[PDB]
């Protein structure tokens, strides 16, 4: 190989996803306690909008 | 500082009873091996090594 082979380091993901047929990065978090669900999700979506 | 001391580990997974002398390196790039070759003359009076391995 080494004559017709040449090799290197670089990155790839160890694991990969898609969701409903698109690349998805799943993310898990929770409401800051004393915060009720949607409030977290609102700020999520909000944080997503930008 | 000198040329050249080659070692060996034979198919047994063991190094040949002793090392051997690297004679030279012929710099010609072998076309279909695309590979330099090293010819190292080795003492083989023990009648152990065989032409080709």
């Amino acid at each position: 190989f080494s004559a017709f082979s040449s090799s290197r380091w670089e990155y790839g993901s160890p694991r990969l996803e898609r969701y409903n047929g698109l690349p998805s990065m799943e993310i898990l978090g929770q409401a800051a306690p004393g915060k009720s669900t949607g409030e977290a999700m609102e700020l999520m979506e909000q944080l997503a909008s930008k | 500082n000198g040329k050249a001391k080659v070692s060996l580990i034979t198919s047994d997974g063991i190094k040949f009873p002793q090392d051997g002398t690297l004679e030279f390196s012929d710099v010609t790039v072998d076309q279909t091996t695309g590979s330099i070759t090293l010819r190292a003359i080795f003492p083989n009076p023990d009648h152990t090594m065989m032409p080709g391995m």
